[PDB]
RNA sequence: GAAGAGUUUGAUCAUGGCUCAGAUUGAACGCUACCGGCUAACUCCGUGCCAGCAGCCGCGGUAAUACGGAGGGUGCAAGCGUUAAUCGGAAUUACUGGGCGUAAAGCGCCUGGGGAGUACGGCCGCAAGGUUAAAACUCAAAUGAAUUGACGGGGGCCCGGCAUGGCUGUCGUCAGCUCGUGUUGUGAAAUGUUGACGUCAAGUCUUCCCGGGCCUUGUACACACCGCCCGUCACACCAUGGGAGUGGGUUCAUGACUGGGGUGAAGUCGUAACAAGGUAACCGUAGGGGAACCUGCGGUUGGAUCA
RNA sequence: GUAACUAUAAC
RNA sequence: AAAAUG
RNA sequence: UCGGGCUCAUAACCC
C-alpha cells in the first residue's frame, strides 16, 4: 500500500493554497475509484493552507495507477491571498513511494543516494502536468 | 543537458529536493494598472 | 588640486581593469569543457541558461554561456571561447563561439547566420 | 564598389528628386515619390536629429558614389 | 464634454481618455 | 519669419491620492537667423498642448546677440546651475557641431560657425539657459 | 580647431558611476550585420518568463515593432559582424579643465556603492585596539537636496471581466477635484485651492476607539506603512584571509577545518532602523546577549512636539 | 518538538 | 499601560 | 490539538 507525499515550495501563502488544492484532489481520487483515504502525517499551513501531508492509499493495484501521477505539479493562477492582484507560478510536488546493522543500512542509504542522484540527473522533467 | 541542484548531494527525495531549489521559484508576474504596475520607460518608449 | 602639491604626488590614473581576466589579452581562448549544465538567472527572469565550465589552456577554469537553441555539447569536448558578459548570470562572463572545432552551428538557422556558426542555405 | 539594386528606391527613402534615373519618363508619374520605400509607406515617420544629418549624408552617396 | 473607454491606438491595457470645454 | 524646433520632450508626475497625473514639458526655441533668439519651456496634460504653450512662452522674452555674419565674436564660457558650457568661433565651412540642447538653440538664432562642449551637467533645460547665458 | 545619448526617482535637479555612438590594429573567429530606446530602419505567423535575447535600460508569464521565422527596410560593402587591445567621449586623476557644509572629500583630502576603514604587513599600545591601507569578487546602483502624495502608536482645528464596451459597487452625498491665463522657482512643482477627478488591473464575457477633511511637520514609503527593511542561524555556490603545513620559482600554488564577506528562490527566528519606528536616532567607547542589538558614559543635531 | 530533500537545531 | 508580521 | 471571535489576513489574546 503505498504513500504520496504532497509538498509546497518557495510561496508562503501561493503554494500552500496550491497544496492544498492538490490534497483535496487525490483524496477526492482514492474516494471515486475505491481506495482508504487514510492520512498519516499532516502539517496545516502558517497563513491558510497546508505545508506538507502524507496520505496512505490501500486496496489493489495502488502504486500501479499512481505511478505516473508523481512529479512537480505547476499553477499559473492569481492569488485571491494577495493584496496586489498578482499572477503566480506556484509549485507543489506529490513524491508516491510504495511501502517496504549499521553496514546494511548505510549500504541501503548508499543505494537511495545514488538513485536520487540519478532522477535529478535529467533536469526539469519533474514538472509533467501544467494547471492554468 | 544537465541542472546543477543548490541542494547539492540530494539523500531522500529528488523531485522534493527540486521543489525547494530557484528553478521551482514563486514566479511574480508584473501586473499593469495595479501594484508594482509603473513604467517610467515603456517597451517601446513614447513616441 | 594645488600645482605644487601635484609635483610631490602626482595624479593616479585609475588602472583600467579587465572585465575579462581569463582570456589575458586575447580575442579567442580554447579550452575543454569540465561541466555542461543550466542555472536559473538572477531576480526577475526566469528561465533555463545553458552554461558549461571551461578549463582553459592558460590556466584558468571559467564558466561560458552558451548561445543559440539546442546545443550539441557534452563534457570533455574543446570550446572556444570569447568575452561579453551574461547580465542574467553571476559568474558568467565568456561567450561560446558555435561552429568552431568540437563545437557545431545551431539546426536550423536563418537570420543572423554569422553569430551562431550557421552556414548559408541554397534557398 | 557599386550599388547594383533599385535605384528608384534611393529617391523615395530622401522623398526628393535628384536625377537617378535616365530622365526619359518622370519621377512622379513612374514612381511614387512621396512614399517611403517598401511596405510602410503610408505613415509620415517623425525623424530624430541624428536622422536629418544622416539623410543628409546619404543624399551626396546616392548621387555620386 | 466627450469621454472614450477603453482601447485606444491598440493597447492592451483600457484608457479612460477624455475631454472637458 | 521665424524659425522654431523642439529639444526634448520629458514626461513629469505629480502624484495624487488616485495613482498619478502625468504632464508633459515641451523644451522649444525660437530665432529669425540673424541675432535673435529665446528658449521656451511648458506644461500641459497632453503633449500637443505642450509644444503649442512652449512656442506661445518663447515668442516673448527674447535676448539680441550680436554675431560676425555667421559667428560668434569671441570664445565665451555659459554658466547655469551645474551645467558648463564653452563656446568657440569658426571660419566659413566648420557647420555646427554642438550638443542638441546646445545645436538647437544655435541653429535658429543663425549661428553657423561653432565649436561648443557642454560641461558637468547635459541635462537639455539647463544647458539652453547656459547657452542663452554665455549669448548675453 | 572640441556633439552627446541611455541608465538611479512617483517626478525633479544635481552628484556620480556603469554603458553606448568614433578612430585604429602584427589581430583572431563566424559568414561569402541590424530594425524597442540609445542608434538610421516595422508588420504578420509560431512559441508562451518556455525556448531564447542582451552593450546598457530591459524583453518573453497567450494577442512579442526587443525571442524564432517570413516579408519589407536600414547601414556598410567584398567585405561584414562578433570578441580582444589602446585612446576617445570621461572636466570620470581636471596643467589647460574638477572639487571637499550636507552628494565621496578639511597644506590636507576625494574619485561609484558594497566588500572595508576591514584583511594582510609595518609602526604604536600593557591590552582594548588605533593609525597606515588594499585586493579578488559583486550590483547598476548607492547618495545629496528639494517637490508631490501617502502614512506616523507627530501636532492643531473640525466631522459623522488581467483584451473590453456598457452597467454597478466602493472610499462616500465624503467635499473636494483641477484646467487656462499669469507669476515665482534651474526644475519637479508651488501660487490659485493658504452622487466629481478618480481609486480598487473591484464585480459581471468629544478625552479614548473607528473612519474622513484641512493645515503643518518628519519620512530610508511610492507596490505608498497591508510600505520598506536589518541581523544571526539553515542550505548551497563563488571569491577571500587565518591555518599543523607542504611543494615550487621573498613570492606563487595547495592544505583538513575555521573567521568574516558576497550571491542566492515574499525559508526559521525576531523586528533593529525609516514617523516622538512605538525606549529619538547616531558617533566613540566599555560591558553583556541567538540575533538584529541592549545598557552605562560622554558627545551630536543629520530628533519630533512645545498643547 | 521545530527551518529551503535530508541531517542538524539559532528558536 | 497595549499594536509582532505581511 | 480542534471549534468560534478579534484583525484586511496571520501570530498573540479571549471563549
Amino acid at each position: 500500500d503505498c504513500y504520496l507525499d504532497i509538498q509546497a515550495g518557495s510561496g508562503g501563502t501561493e503554494a500552500q493554497d496550491w497544496a492544498s488544492m492538490l490534497e483535496r484532489m487525490y483524496l477526492r481520487w482514492a474516494e471515486s475509484r475505491g481506495f482508504k483515504t487514510e492520512i498519516i502525517e499532516e502539517s496545516e499551513g502558517e497563513v491558510a493552507g497546508i505545508k506538507s501531508v502524507t496520505i496512505k492509499i490501500s486496496g489493489d493495484y495502488a502504486y500501479g495507477w499512481l505511478r505516473t501521477e508523481t512529479g512537480v505539479h505547476r499553477l499559473v493562477r492569481k492569488s485571491p491571498f494577495d493584496s496586489g492582484g498578482r499572477r503566480h507560478t506556484s509549485f507543489s510536488s506529490a513524491f508516491v513511494y510504495p511501502e517496504v546493522y549499521e553496514l546494511e543500512m548505510q549500504k541501503k542509504n548508499a543505494e537511495k543516494q545514488a538513485m536520487e542522484d540519478n532522477k535529478s540527473d535529467i533536469g526539469w522533467g519533474s514538472q509533467i502536468r501544467s494547471y492554468v | 543537458s544537465r541542472y546543477q541542484h543548490t541542494k547539492g548531494q540530494i539523500k531522500d527525495n529528488a523531485i522534493e529536493a527540486l521543489l525547494h531549489d530557484p528553478l521551482f521559484r514563486q514566479r511574480v508576474e508584473k501586473n499593469k494598472k495595479g501594484k508594482g504596475s509603473y513604467m517610467r520607460k515603456g517597451k517601446h518608449g513614447n513616441r | 588640486a594645488t600645482v605644487n602639491q601635484l609635483v610631490r604626488k602626482p595624479r593616479a590614473r585609475k588602472v583600467a581593469k579587465s572585465n575579462v581576466p581569463a582570456l589575458e589579452a586575447c580575442p579567442q581562448k580554447r579550452g575543454v569543457c569540465t561541466r555542461v549544465y543550466t542555472t536559473t538567472p538572477k531576480k526577475p527572469n526566469s528561465a533555463l541558461r545553458k552554461v558549461c565550465r571551461v578549463r582553459l589552456t592558460n590556466g584558468f577554469e571559467v564558466t561560458s554561456y552558451i548561445g543559440g537553441e539546442g546545443h550539441n555539447l557534452q563534457e570533455h569536448s574543446v570550446i572556444l571561447i570569447r568575452g561579453g558578459r551574461v547580465k542574467d548570470l553571476p559568474g558568467v562572463r565568456y561567450h561560446t563561439v558555435r561552429g568552431a572545432l568540437d563545437c557545431s552551428g545551431v539546426k536550423d538557422r536563418k537570420q543572423a547566420r554569422s553569430k551562431y556558426g550557421v552556414k548559408r542555405p541554397k534557398a | 564598389a557599386r550599388y547594383l539594386g533599385p535605384k528608384l528606391k534611393l529617391s523615395r527613402r530622401e522623398g526628393t528628386d535628384l536625377f537617378l534615373k535616365s530622365g526619359v519618363r518622370a519621377i512622379d508619374t513612374k514612381c511614387k515619390i512621396e512614399q517611403a520605400p517598401g511596405q510602410h509607406g503610408a505613415r509620415k515617420p517623425r525623424l530624430s536629429d541624428y536622422g536629418v544629418q544622416l539623410r543628409e549624408k546619404q543624399k551626396v552617396r546616392r548621387i555620386y558614389g | 464634454k466627450v469621454e472614450v473607454s477603453g482601447r485606444l491606438g491598440g493597447a492592451e491595457i483600457a484608457r479612460t481618455e477624455w475631454y472637458r470645454e | 519669419e521665424l524659425q522654431e524646433k523642439l529639444i526634448a520632450v520629458n514626461r513629469v508626475s505629480k502624484t495624487v491620492k488616485g495613482g498619478r497625473i502625468f504632464s508633459f514639458t515641451a523644451l522649444t526655441v525660437v530665432g529669425d537667423g540673424n541675432g535673435r533668439v529665446g528658449f521656451g519651456y511648458g506644461k500641459a496634460r497632453e503633449v500637443p498642448a505642450a509644444i503649442q504653450k512652449a512656442m506661445e512662452k518663447a515668442r516673448r522674452n527674447m535676448i539680441n546677440v550680436a554675431l560676425n555674419n555667421g559667428t560668434l565674436q569671441h570664445p565665451v564660457k555659459g554658466v547655469h546651475t551645474g551645467s558648463r558650457v564653452f563656446m568657440q568661433p569658426a571660419s566659413e565651412g566648420t557647420g555646427i557641431i554642438a550638443g542638441g540642447a546646445m545645436r538647437a538653440v544655435l541653429e535658429v538664432a543663425g549661428v553657423h560657425n561653432v565649436l561648443a562642449k557642454a560641461y558637468g551637467s547635459t541635462n537639455p533645460i539647463n544647458v539652453v539657459r547656459a547657452t542663452i547665458d554665455g549669448l548675453e
